[PDB]
RNA sequence: AUUAGCAGUUUCGGGGGCGUAAUGCUCUCAGCUGAUUCUCAAACUCUGAACAUUUUUGGUAAGCAGAACUGGCGAUGUGGGUUGAACCAAAUAUUGGGAUAAGACGUCUAACAUUCACUAAUAGAUACCACAAAAGGUGUUAGUUCAUUAAGACAGCAGGACGGUGGCCAUGGAAGUCGGUAUCCGCUAAGGAGUGUGUAACAACUCACCUGCCAAAUGGACUAGCCCUGAAAAUGGAUGA
RNA sequence: CGCUCAUAGCGACGCUGCUUUUUGAUCCUUCGAUGUCGGCUCUUCUUAUCAUUGUGAAGCAGAAUUCACAAAGUGUUGGAUUGUUCACCCACUAACAAGGAACGUGAGCUGGGUUUAGACCGUCGUGAGACAGGUUAGUUUUACCCUACUGUUGUCAAUUGUU
RNA sequence: ACCUGCCGCUACCAUCCGUUGGAUAAUGGCUGAACGCCUCUAAGUCAGAAUCCAUUCUAGAAAC
């Protein structure tokens, strides 16, 4: 349950990809910043993961 | 540069000042070393050539050149073995930049050593190019090409203006293509001199290959 | 430059009906009379037989053509809803401060009492045509069923958003309401 | 610092003087004077003294006292403002002359508080209330 | 002025195994000389060019300073560039009609029709001229290259994704996957001593890799047109409106 | 660099920029005189947002920070020292962020400096005298005009009936 | 001159009073194509700042 729900939670928040400009959380298999101000950067960190 | 930001030494103007018998305070260039990799490696063993070339006439600094070289230096383990690597730049910063300094840096108004006798001490050593003159070259084997272009890519950022990368149809540092540069080996009329080539001499030489035979060895 | 578009289309079975009088459509079936409007990027649509439904477009861009597919998809979804309801089974998570959600149907509102020690109510009015039952297993799972995919889903999303903290880390609290199973359709 | 008021802040600000006013130490510790540097919580504006508390904590100094206590700043507590005020009540407490005590940065008064102490101050700072038999 | 190796050497410089140190063999260094290549020189050349614009000197540059040719405000305005000493049209007696010039032709404001593409941007809109760059962009338009594909594809989803074997190392252990190395073969349509996730570590999943179905296109890499990002400064605000 | 890990946070060597809040370069305007600097006073303005609010990141468990965006709506202090901005400590604070506006503001101020006459000291000078060398004392004039602004009368004579 | 001292004027040197709707930004989504998947976006749209604009408040047009 808690493992089956924590994963779900992660999927909705922690396991998406941020930008290296707008820091904007896109979606887990993203490829562009999807913003006008950025210019759809195409430079994307995956948002961090932690046990704590 | 150190005394300047390279925005005043972006574009070619004024006739060439150099390290001469008229100048003398002229500093030493930021690189006097221009090759990287196996210089022992043969003309024949490496048959792959990429160039870097500006599209606009611009004065590349010696420091800039150095920086460019030490991308391609570090893109070598990433490439795969320094053995399969040559480089030569082929643009030596011969020409020198003048700087009349502004004596005021924290305060104090000249109008006495202002803009009168205000002729540059030479500081800056730099190279001119045009709209296609080469600024880096890489001989290599046909293994590395996406590697070398990436090194060049890095190099592109370290240089002012819009550059370009073209792969020559030659064997790298040679005036023959490949269609030609097998016929020389195949027919066997080539003559070798380490990193260079020679070719036998019929329409190359005639007055000294008239009554001669040592000219077909 | 102009690459020429064309019609996608959608199939309408014989337990459901469709009208369309002025490029705007109201599909009807056993669940209800679910509606959505179109014509807005000069998007032409016409019905041929009580079986097909087609969105015609033959002069435009890629942009224009993108719309055509989307509209069709939407109508398909609507049809599906009208046949049998879209189900959104959410599940919440907390037991240090157990997350406690309550409801009213008819008025169609959901309210969250305890949530990460929040002593407030977070009331959020569901859109019209959304019911909510809950076969809970261990103080978890709410379901929201509805007919219009587009609206029910939105409502669910809103609810989810409401069960979220805006300060401190997100890997701290891994708690709130979370949609386990969307795009779920009951067996009729 | 500290800070703990109250419930409320026992209502409005009143002072005997702001910055640069002597008030007696009223303390068994050999501070004999207390001179204000400034007052805590005064955010203030353009040209306006950081003004004395009604029973609130102040940045102060021992100007004339023990030499050990002399120099070195000290958080204090105002106890009685010569200059007057109305309370939520309809009385006007007013005193002989200004006074306070040198204190800890958790508010706590050191020895025992001498003389009369306005009740507001006591309310504000429980230690004050504890360490006196006059709270008028 | 100045880079690169190559060749013949050097008991004529020096040090290593051999040899008298060796300059002899086998290595590197130093110097000379011979054949080639890199880049090149206002004060060099074997050789050689018919305030505005063009050339040019100093200057980080300036509406800075300084030259050349010619053109311009001086007895030279008019029409145009929103407005303006220098840009264009073009020269000024007083007139009328005509037809043009530069420049415009939604409305300001005399002056319109057509036809094709592009852009969707608080954008963009009359050289000078009142600013924009490097670098980004799965915005859209155009285009070039090579590749995949009826041995049936792309994208997707469905199935399979084995053994020698826990290869050798490190290592209770790390077995494809702390980390490192070699990285080989059997059987098969099919499977790297393995892309990641994960596991104390194995596994599990996922990938590479193969087939099912759907049913015809697909994939990369650049190139340049417009648009966007970059792109902040001070009274309210200027494609002239 | 950062245990690991180029870009969380930094970021060498190198390149492109903006800016007119430094100072220089400049000498186009003013020498038939724009009243030079500072501080008090006060509005308004710009954002390159210090706080605030709403957000997104982190090497973000929490508190505490750090980075990014929208955003100038509102806030952005009391002293000591110095002619003083600049400066330099103490003190509170949500924060004590940057600036502009003829280096905002002398018919609004004082004149602290700087800039005259008197003097002192030092140094330099045969001396008269010089000194971004110090020191000390050294008249801040005029609005009754035009406008702009504050508040106030008057007009609203085609705001249509003598109102 | 001094002590009182009224009316009055006045002191966070006293007292009382300073609201609520839609519209958006960033941003988080929803359905959802372009591009069978996938995507906050292209069509379409949900939430949402001290913001925006109204509400409230001052003046009241050669305006009725």
């Amino acid at each position: 349950i808690e493992p089956s729900l924590v994963i779900l939670a992660r999927k909705y928040k922690c396991d998406k990809m941020i930008c290296r400009k707008c820091y904007a959380r896109l979606h887990p298999r993203a490829v562009n910043c999807r913003k006008k101000k950025c210019g759809h950067s195409n430079n994307l960190r995956p948002k961090k993961k932690l046990l704590k | 540069m150190g005394r300047r930001p390279a925005r005043c030494y972006r574009y070619c103007k004024n006739k060439p000042y150099i390290k001469s018998r008229y100048c003398r305070g002229v500093p030493d260039a930021k690189i006097r070393i221009f090759d990287l990799g196996r210089k022992k490696a043969s003309t024949d063993e490496f048959p792959l050539c990429v160039h870097l070339i500006s599209l606009e006439k611009e004065q590349l600094s010696s420091e800039a050149i150095e920086a460019g070289r030490i991308s391609c230096n570090k893109y070598i383990s990433k490439t795969g073995g320094k053995d399969s690597f040559h480089m030569r730049v082929r643009v030596h910063p011969w020409h020198v930049l003048r700087i009349n300094k502004m004596l005021s840096c924290a305060g104090a108004d000249r109008l006495q050593t202002g803009m009168r006798g205000a002729f540059g001490k030479p500081m800056g050593t730099v190279a001119r190019v045009n709209i296609g003159q080469i600024i880096f070259s890489i001989r290599t084997r046909d293994n590395m090409l996406a590697n070398v272009v990436e090194a060049l890519r890095r190099s592109s950022y370290k240089f002012p203006g819009r550059q370009k990368i073209v792969v020559s149809k030659k064997w790298g540092f040679t005036a023959y293509n490949r269609e030609a540069y097998q016929k020389l080996k195949a027919d066997g009329r080539l003559m070798n001199d380490g990193a260079n080539v020679k070719v036998i001499t019929n329409h190359g030489t005639l007055a000294q290959y008239a009554k001669d035979i040592a000219a077909a060895n | 430059m102009k690459v020429i578009n064309s019609s996608r289309k959608v199939q309408i079975p014989e337990n459901v009906t469709v009208d369309v009088k002025g490029r705007s459509v109201k599909v009807t079936g056993p669940r209800g009379t679910l509606s959505k409007s179109f014509d807005h990027a000069s998007v032409d649509i016409n019905l041929v037989g009580k079986k097909e439904l087609t969105v015609d477009l033959w002069f435009g861009n890629r942009k224009q053509i993108a719309c055509i597919k989307t509209i069709t998809s939407i109508i398909e979804n609507m049809i599906t809803g009208v046949t049998k309801g879209y189900e959104y089974k959410m599940r919440f998570v907390y037991a240090h401060f157990p997350i406690n959600v309550a409801v009213t149907d008819g008025g169609r509102v959901v309210e969250i009492r305890n949530f990460f020690g929040e002593k407030i109510v977070r009331r959020i009015e569901l859109l019209d045509g959304i019911t909510c039952y809950r076969n809970e297993k261990a103080k978890d799972e709410i379901v929201l069923t509805g007919n219009s995919l587009e609206l029910l889903s939105q409502s669910c999303a809103t609810i989810q958003l409401r069960s979220a903290i805006k300060y401190k880390d997100v890997r701290k609290f891994l708690d709130g309401i979370y949609v386990s199973e969307r795009n779920v359709l009951e067996s009729n | 610092m500290s800070k703990a008021q109250a419930v409320g802040s026992n209502y409005r600000v009143s002072l005997g003087l702001p910055v640069g006013a002597v008030m007696n130490s009223a303390d068994n510790s050999g501070a004999k004077n207390l001179y204000v540097i400034a007052v805590k919580g005064i955010k203030g504006r353009l040209n306006r003294l950081p003004s004395a508390g009604v029973g609130d904590m102040v940045m102060a100094t021992v100007k004339k006292g023990k030499p050990e206590l002399r120099k070195k700043v000290c958080t204090g507590l105002v106890v009685r403002q010569r200059k007057h005020w109305k309370r939520k009540d309809g009385v006007y407490i007013y005193f002989e002359d200004n006074a306070g005590v040198m204190c800890n940065p958790k508010g706590e008064v050191k020895g025992n508080i001498l003389g009369p102490v306005a009740k507001e101050c006591s309310d504000l700072w429980p230690k004050v209330a504890t360490n006196a038999g006059t709270i008028v």
